[PDB]
């Protein structure tokens, strides 16, 4: 039973790093001056509070009732990884719509609905509900976390 | 008409080799593969008989050195007797 | 261990440094998901909170033992959530080795 | 007020992350399956049942294997072949002592109907005499170190490199690796196990590759590593796919997998150990791989670590029986445990679990049809049938196959009885083997013997079987099909049968197949057609029906298109309300309709 050959969460020093984030107020917000709905997608900046650094949010509602979250670099050094092969197509898109917007949240309808995507600006948090049952909810214990690409 | 050899029914003679087992002993199919239990026996003429299993009846795989096993299988025995 | 980093006696030499992404999801309703093979464990998926958080990272573990989050031959990063009242899934679709700590309120 | 909140976190890449709304379990299945596909169709014969081990000694060991079960009465559809095969663990070779002529063994079993796997790993030994190792270090086309050099590991061979599978030009490499002309000695029988692919480096962190390892395209290792697998079995597919002329279906099992491994075949669970715990264990580590969309999963029965003893083995076999991926596995220090070498009685009832499974087939194939067309797991937990039954959101000593089956096998030492929950409200269950009828929802006490399989099925479903068990499935794919109808409380039922040629594609670019839906209600059992693309030219018969839960008839009649009105003798046993109709005769490809008057 020597399992030392394994490494631990805590002898994984990104696991270490992650993990030592613990649940509370997100450093992230998004900035809504940046949203930009385009024909596949919603995309917006995110912007670290401390670090400055900012991202960049592609929320898209997609046929069959799904929704695919992506957040990369703005200015990347260099470009991160994602994933080919796995996916078999190019995953078909619904039109989302903003049907609702105050300065601190913006409501996004999928298609003519009944699914319903709410994006709250500070702190960075994103909401799913189908009519008025929350489904689910992303960054909500503020635990995001996306370690820039520094300088080699 | 034919009774079985444990004369667990007694059939018309159109229900022996008809493909389907009606005899618990598989007496009434000695030619096909219907029965779980029967036999078939390779004559081999000229030389030693074998008895085989009834679902090694047109199986596709030659059992007999004569061939008579795989008659409407689509695979082709030849004799090998010698 | 930031950037350049060693286990037992390898080393690591992180070209890049640190660049781990994460992201948490709260799944009102829901007490009971599965998925992330793959691990000798329980149906149901256990809470990390006391312990390890689940692995995926293809290993070859040499006499595997049961019942405990280590990773194991492959990964699938696809978490289904159960009630009596709906099913959704999460589908995060990483190839780098991934760990996922679940905790129930 | 209850919640679970799920944290994911990656050592590279970007977020990406899909949010699948349901609202049921089905709906899922559904949208999963349409970002990562669903489950390659698998060839026939691979849902038979494997005999492994490692490793079979040479040319006769493997004969003498083949030739046991047809002496001993069992059926087998496999022979696998593991690393000893080869020239020192060099992969896509033969030892030219042990197994000189591989062409005259490959025909030899396929005399028989019988397929052999062979192993192929990703791992490449590092040898100038190896023409596989030359022709991808002159090439390129292994993966590297930061200083530009090939990577060099450890693994079987000693010294190995690890082809960059990554790269597209590597795996079309691979794939033109399985041409009869390059793989010298392969054959159309021969199929393949990619085994170590995580990569599996002897010598490396964690026994796999070091993370600033370089790919194609600049990519580190720690990018990439967890669909390395995926490209090995990927490459491996389209290359038995390619050698064939783009007609014959894969069969290829894996080790490592990722998200979309589905498409490519088979997985199992790696090395298990002969103990009861790992044989309990196998049923939630396959129904969280079905959850996923690997439906055809399957572990090592006996255990691949120890020796097992033989009621172990017993229950290992009745277990694996009813699993997706049925195959006997051994490490090498293990002692023979081929299912004739134990004594009668275990003997005996290793032959029972081996034709429940191959009477099966026909359910088996349809299950892995509707997997390969909706992306519906095979094997499935109760809770996928039952959603609103909280009771079971956590069974696992039991599971489902498709809405038919349920399942319960032995899994303890000396046991006397299980403890078998049977669900649903206004659900009735039959055990198969006593026709007995069962009201749910209950928790059964079902004694139980050596030889006892608990399956019961559901009230409701129309089973369709092979009740003539041959020696493998290639001599049983034109036998007629025995119909189970498990009549509902409300006198009806229903169920789907598939069948195609058995494997290759024609069901798909020409639609040569034939998919049929047997209903029953009132008094009339009907076939008709559930897909009319699909024609097929089959000799394929319905030769009984067994209806459970029925009275006994006056008279029993059969109408089918094209024929007159015909009479059917039946059998009815007052005990167990068992009705038996005698040989209706009928073309499985036509619509017709039985009434019971
Ligand atoms: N060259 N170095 N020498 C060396 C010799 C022996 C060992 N013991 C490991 C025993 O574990 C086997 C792992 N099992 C794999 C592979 C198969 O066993 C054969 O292909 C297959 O049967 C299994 O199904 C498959 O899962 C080790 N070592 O490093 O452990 C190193
Ligand atoms: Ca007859
Ligand atoms: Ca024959």
């Amino acid at each position: 039973v020597d399992r030392s050959n394994f490494k631990t969460c805590d002898e994984s020093s990104f696991c270490k790093r992650q993990r030592s984030i613990r649940p509370g107020l997100s450093p992230y917000r998004a900035l809504l001056d940046t949203l930009q709905l385009g024909p596949d997608a919603l995309t917006v900046h995110l912007i670290h509070e401390v670090t400055k650094v900012l991202l960049v949010l592609e929320l898209q509602g997609l046929q069959k009732d799904m929704t695919r979250i992506r957040i990369d670099e703005l200015e990347p050094r260099r470009p991160r990884y994602r994933v080919p092969d796995v996916l078999v197509a190019d995953p078909p898109t619904a039109r989302l719509s903003v049907s609702g917007r105050d300065d601190n949240s913006v409501e996004l309808t999928v298609a003519e609905g009944p699914y319903k995507i709410i994006l709250t600006a500070q702190p960075f948090r994103l909401d799913l509900l189908e009519d008025r049952s929350l489904l689910l909810s992303v960054n909500a214990r503020g635990l995001m976390a996306f370690e820039h690409q520094r300088a080699p | 008409p034919f009774t079985c050899l444990d004369g667990t029914a007694t059939i018309p003679f159109d229900q022996v080799n008809d493909d389907y087992c009606d005899c618990k002993d598989g007496s009434d199919e000695p030619g096909t593969a219907a029965c779980p239990n029967g036999s078939f026996h390779c004559t081999n003429t000229g030389y030693k008989p074998l008895y085989i299993l009834s679902s090694r009846v047109n199986d596709g795989v030659c059992d007999c050195c004569d061939g008579t096993d795989e008659y409407n299988s689509g695979t082709v025995c030849e004799n090998t007797c010698r | 261990g930031a950037w350049e980093e060693t286990f037992k006696t390898h080393s690591d030499s992180k070209p890049y440094g640190p660049t781990s992404v994460g992201l948490d999801f709260s799944l009102p309703g829901m007490e009971h998901v599965y998925g992330i093979p793959e691990h000798a464990d329980s149906l149901r998926l256990k809470v990390t909170e006391g312990g390890e958080p689940y692995r995926l990272y293809n290993l070859d573990v040499f006499q595997y033992e049961l019942n405990n989050p280590m990773a194991l031959y492959g990964s699938v990063p696809v978490l289904l959530a159960h009630s009596f009242h709906r099913d959704l899934g999460i589908f995060w679709l990483n190839a780098a080795e991934t760990w996922v700590d679940i905790s129930s309120n | 007020t209850p919640q679970t909140d799920i944290r994911w976190m990656s050592e590279s890449g970007i977020i990406d992350v899909f949010l699948m709304l349901g609202p049921s379990v089905f709906d899922v299945f559904r949208q999963y399956a349409s970002l990562t596909g669903t489950q390659a169709l698998p060839p026939l014969f691979s849902l038979g049942y494997h005999q492994s081990r490692w490793n079979y000694r040479d040319e006769a060991d493997v004969l003498e294997v083949d030739q046991g079960f047809d002496d001993h009465n069992m059926p087998c559809d496999v022979i696998w072949l593991d690393i000893e095969h080869a020239d020192g663990k060099r992969y896509f070779t033969w030892d030219p002592t042990r197994f000189p002529q591989p062409l005259n063994m490959l025909e030899h079993l396929a005399s028989k109907r019988r397929k052999l796997v062979a192993i192929v790993d990703p791992h490449i030994k590092v040898d100038s005499g190896y023409r596989v190792h030359e022709e991808l270090r002159n090439h390129g086309l292994y993966v590297k170190t930061r200083d530009g050099s090939d990577y060099e590991g450890w693994c079987w061979p000693g010294s190995a490199s690890y082809p960059d599978f990554t790269n597209p030009r590597m795996r079309a490499w691979w794939s033109n690796m399985f041409s009869f002309d390059n793989y010298e000695g392969s054959a159309p029988n021969l199929y393949v196990w990619n085994d170590m692919n995580e990569p599996s480096v002897f010598n490396g962190p964690e026994v796999t590759m070091l993370k600033d390892a370089v790919h194609y395209g600049g990519w580190e290792h720690r990018d990439i590593h967890n669909i390395y697998g995926l490209y090995v079995h990927m490459a491996t597919a389209d290359g038995l796919i390619q050698r064939s002329g783009g007609i014959e279906r894969p069969f290829v099992l894996s080790r490592a997998f990722f998200s979309g491994s589905q498409r490519f075949g088979a997985v199992w669970t790696g090395d298990n150990t002969a103990e009861w715990d790992h044989l309990k264990i196998s049923i939630p580590m396959c129904l969280s791989l079905a959850l996923v969309g690997l439906s055809f999963c399957g572990a090592d029965v006996g255990g691949f670590f120890k020796n097992p003893e033989p009621e172990l083995l017993v229950r290992w076999y009745q277990m694996g029986a009813y699993q997706p991926f049925f195959r006997a596995h051994a490490h090498l220090d293990t002692g023979r445990r081929e299912p004739w070498l134990l004594a009668s009685q275990y003997q005996d009832a290793i032959r029972d679990a081996l034709f429940q499974r191959y009477s099966l087939l026909p359910f088996w194939y349809t299950l892995f049809y509707q997997a390969h067309k909706e992306g519906f797991p095979v094997m499935r937990p109760l809770w996928v049938q039952y959603p609103e039954d909280m009771s079971t959101f956590s069974i696992e000593d039991q599971f489902m196959l498709g809405d038919a089956l349920l399942i319960h096998p032995v899994s303890d030492a000396g046991a006397h009885g299980v403890q078998v929950y049977l669900p649903g409200q206004e659900e009735v269950w039959y055990d198969i083997q006593s026709y007995q009828k069962h009201h749910g929802p209950q928790t059964l006490y079902l004694p139980v013997t050596l030889s006892s399989i608990p399956v019961f099925q559901r009230g409701g479903t129309i089973v369709p079987r092979w009740m003539r068990v041959r020696r493998s499935s290639d001599c049983m794919k034109d036998d007629p099909i025995t119909l189970f109808v498990a009549l509902s409380p409300q006198g009806t039922a229903q169920g789907e049968l598939f069948l195609d040629d058995g494997h290759t594609f024609n069901y798909q670019t020409r639609h040569e197949f034939l998919l049929r839906r047997f209903s029953f209600s009132g008094s009339t059992l009907v076939s008709s057609s559930a897909d009319p693309k699909g024609h097929l030219e089959t000799p394929i018969w319905i030769e009984r029906v067994v209806i459970m839960g029925a009275g006994k008839p006056a008279a029993v009649v059969l109408q089918t298109k094209g024929s007159p009105e015909s009479r059917l003798s039946f059998q009815h046993d007052p005990e167990t309300s068992v009705l038996i109709l005698r040989k209706p005769g009928v073309s499985v490809a036509s619509d017709w309709s039985i009434h019971l008057r």
